[PDB]
């Protein structure tokens, strides 16, 4: 239920050939939750303990989206950080999985960055009209949004028919929990250039080039 | 059968949880009935027919407890340390408080029987009837009220705190939040009137009427603590 | 050709599926047709043109039928008869003539979800 | 094993109403034998064995109960709140009839032993023998075996109230209809002797044996009543 006993829980599970947690380390999406967590005084403690993992040998250096899901899948790692579109390859896999709350730092929950999957048409395309009609009335209904789910689960539907389906599954209920313990991203230009800047200084403190204090000291330029 | 349509019983198979509860609990009913004595004679026989009304009391009481337990090990349908711990918890205040409920029940029935005219009969056979005794009794029996839903409370939140291993969808995770404050709510009128009596503000009998008045206003303080919640 | 005609409503798929064992049997082929608003124009077809061979209808229809002259009387041996429950015949009877073959009783219920509702009204 | 082979046995997996229930019955039969003092001497021993008799007709009554209790069950698998409410009901009026049965059961076998002439010990061990005492007599039994027969006719009426819920074909319909009838067909003699006891015609002992002979002709009685409502 908190970070701060998975150090714990890792040497119980390293003595017996397995890991305790693995999640793609590279994207900062995914670690972003344990950083604003408390907040920074708060991106300082949630990244040092990070930090913290690396250096104890609990996590790898160069842990991405492919070695945690496969690892996870494998039935190598007891735990693992993702959305809803990873479910389906677990599902394939023989693994009795659960999905839940994030856990806790520093007593305070770990506030994960939510994200509303949208469809944009590009202004230099002549298919403008044709793509609207495929949209609204062939993907953005029951059973367009149900073609997509079968495949690998799209979340939480903005679809409001699809309440009593989505409020039916308990991994959807895991996801809101999360989602409302987060918060919804600006869609702002400079979100770019943010991203960059955090991609890097996770990196930075990971890999062991820059200091956790240096990191937010460049990052916030 | 089941209370609700959205909630996918894990339960419905028969477990050793379930067993030993329902042995104790008609054990419970059983023994509050048939450890009387057998009437020998005629004036025997009519005396043990006067103890039906205080039986069908405790009887009723009893049940009521039995199906909340029914209901969780349905909805839920939980075996572990400490699904047993806090299932041995409500079963032993269950037991301790089988013969108390025998006398307080006998106790009421001749307090209402004197004021409905009914009967006449001496209320000197349950010793005297002093501030003192009168407040040990709300005491007494507020506290055992007060545990019993106190525990359905910790056990709704002991299925709550295992939600994901359960697999528990929106409509079951919101019947469980509902289920701890029901019980909760429940809990808080013999707490209330067992507060009210260990303070007791008059040095009186009126300390008395105040705590045994709250349950009958049981619906109407249930309903001001849940309002307070809601209006914030 | 054995033309029949049967609300939309009923399994003419399965009439059809008798109506192909028939075929079978004896060479004759058996088309089951359900047109919109049949009851009343069965009587405007089947008096001037040709229409069905068959009409299949709840009996209350009949009568205006066999007042018109648009239904041959049905001559059923004993044997065929007493297959039937009795008073299934009745209702198939217009001044001491019958008039056509009954098939089966039909009774309007209320048809509930019991998962949305467990202890209807 | 069943009683129809029309009817689909909905409660062949057992339940909690049905294992509380069968802890009940197990309870009432025991208590009733083991409620009795353990011999310490050769003297006692032999008072002990007096009473298999008086146990052999409780026993047998409390079986014929529990028997129409497990075809209700097996035959609807109902564990609905007002099943619930009626069982606790018919397990109530069992419990608090136990020891009283004990009792008639042990006054009878001694008159029953004075006419064929095995024995002739005294009944005054039973008090005293007066008019009163005698209709209490059968206004108690009579008032019990009423009750069990009316809550057996009022659990057959819920389930054919869920008839369509129980998905109930023709013959079982028709089953449960019969069912409701046999139980309140059974519930009317004692029903008529304990009106006839309570008005007391004679005023005197002749009111007690037309009140017990009702019980003598239960077969031609429930066969008269059966037969007025087909005659109409
Ligand atoms: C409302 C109207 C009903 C009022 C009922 C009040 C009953 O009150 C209660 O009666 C029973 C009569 O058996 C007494 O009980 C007494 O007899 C029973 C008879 O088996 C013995 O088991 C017991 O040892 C003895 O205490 C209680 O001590 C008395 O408190
Ligand atoms: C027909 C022939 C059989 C006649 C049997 C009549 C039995 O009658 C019954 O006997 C038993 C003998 O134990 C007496 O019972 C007595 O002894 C038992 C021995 O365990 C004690 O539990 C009980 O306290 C005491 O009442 C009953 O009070 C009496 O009413
Ligand atoms: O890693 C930073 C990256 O995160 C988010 O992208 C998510 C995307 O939203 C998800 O659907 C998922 O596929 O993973 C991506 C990260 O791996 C932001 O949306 C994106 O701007 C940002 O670059
Ligand atoms: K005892």
């Amino acid at each position: 239920k908190t970070w701060e006993e998975i150090p714990a829980l890792d040497k119980e599970l390293k003595a017996k050939g397995k890991s305790a947690l693995m999640f793609n380390l590279q994207e900062p999406y995914f670690t972003w939750p344990l950083i604003a967590a408390d907040g920074n005084a708060g991106a300082k403690a949630g990244l040092t303990f990070l930090v913290d993992l690396i250096k104890n040998k609990h996590m790898n250096a160069d842990t991405d989206y492919s070695i945690a899901e496969a690892a996870f899948n494998k039935g190598e790692t007891a735990m693992t950080i993702n959305g809803p579109w990873a479910w389906s390859n677990i599902d394939t896999s023989k693994v009795n999985y659960g999905v839940t709350v994030l856990p806790t730092f520093k007593g305070q929950p770990s506030k994960p960055f939510v994200g509303v999957l949208s469809a944009g048409i590009n202004a230099a395309s002549p298919n403008k009209e044709l793509a609207k009609e495929f949209l609204e009335n062939y993907l953005l209904t029951d059973e367009g949004l149900e073609a997509v789910n079968k495949d690998k689960p799209l979340g939480a539907v903005a679809l409001k028919s699809y309440e009593e389906e989505l409020a039916k599954d308990p991994r959807i209920a895991a996801t809101m929990e999360n989602a409302q313990k987060g918060e919804i991203m600006p869609n702002i230009p400079q979100m770019s250039a943010f991203w960059y800047a955090v991609r890097t200084a996770v990196i930075n403190a990971a890999s062991g080039r820059q200091t956790v204090d240096e990191a937010l000291k460049d990052a916030q330029t | 059968v089941g209370l609700n349509p959205n909630f996918s019983f894990r339960g419905k198979q028969q477990t050793r949880i379930e067993t030993f509860s329902d042995a104790v609990f008609a054990l419970a009913i059983a023994l509050l009935v048939l450890s009387s004595t057998i009437p020998e004679t005629f004036e025997d026989l009519w005396a043990s027919m006067r103890d039906v009304i205080p039986f069908a009391i405790c009887v009723a009481l009893i049940i009521v407890i039995w199906y909340q337990h029914y209901i969780f090990f349905l909805k839920y349908g939980l075996q572990d340390k400490v699904t047993i711990l806090l299932n041995t918890i409500l079963l032993f205040v269950l037991l301790v408080y089988v013969y108390p409920l025998k006398f307080l029940a006998r106790f009421l029935s001749e307090i209402y029987g004197g004021i409905f005219g009914i009967i006449e009969t001496d209320l000197s056979r349950f010793g005297e009837y002093s501030h003192q005794n009168l407040k040990l009794l709300m005491v007494n029996y507020g506290l055992g009220a007060f545990a019993i839903f106190l525990v359905f409370s910790l056990m709704y939140w002991r299925a709550y705190k295992m939600k994901s291993l359960l697999d528990l969808n929106s409509y079951e995770i919101f019947d469980t939040k509902s289920s701890i404050i029901a019980n909760l709510l429940m809990c808080s009128v013999p707490l209330l009137s067992l507060i009210i009596t260990l303070i007791d503000p008059w040095g009186n009998f009126r300390t008395t009427i105040l705590s045994g008045f709250l349950y009958f206003l049981y619906v109407p303080i249930m309903i001001v603590f849940g309002r307070i919640t809601s209006k914030k | 050709k054995l033309v029949i005609w049967i609300n939309g409503d009923k399994g003419y798929n399965g009439l059809a599926e008798v109506g192909k064992k028939f075929e079978k049997d004896t060479g004759i082929k058996v088309t089951v047709e359900h047109p919109d608003k049949l009851e009343e124009k069965f009587p405007q077809v089947a008096a001037t043109g040709d229409g069905p061979d068959i009409i299949f209808w709840a009996h209350d229809r009949f009568g205006g039928y066999a007042q018109s002259g648009l239904l041959a009387e049905i001559t059923p041996d004993k044997a065929f008869q007493d297959k039937l429950y009795p008073f299934t015949w009745d209702a198939v009877r217009y001044n001491g003539k019958l008039i056509a073959y009954p098939i089966a009783v039909e009774a309007l219920s209320l048809i509930y979800n019991k998962d949305l509702l467990p202890n209807p009204p």
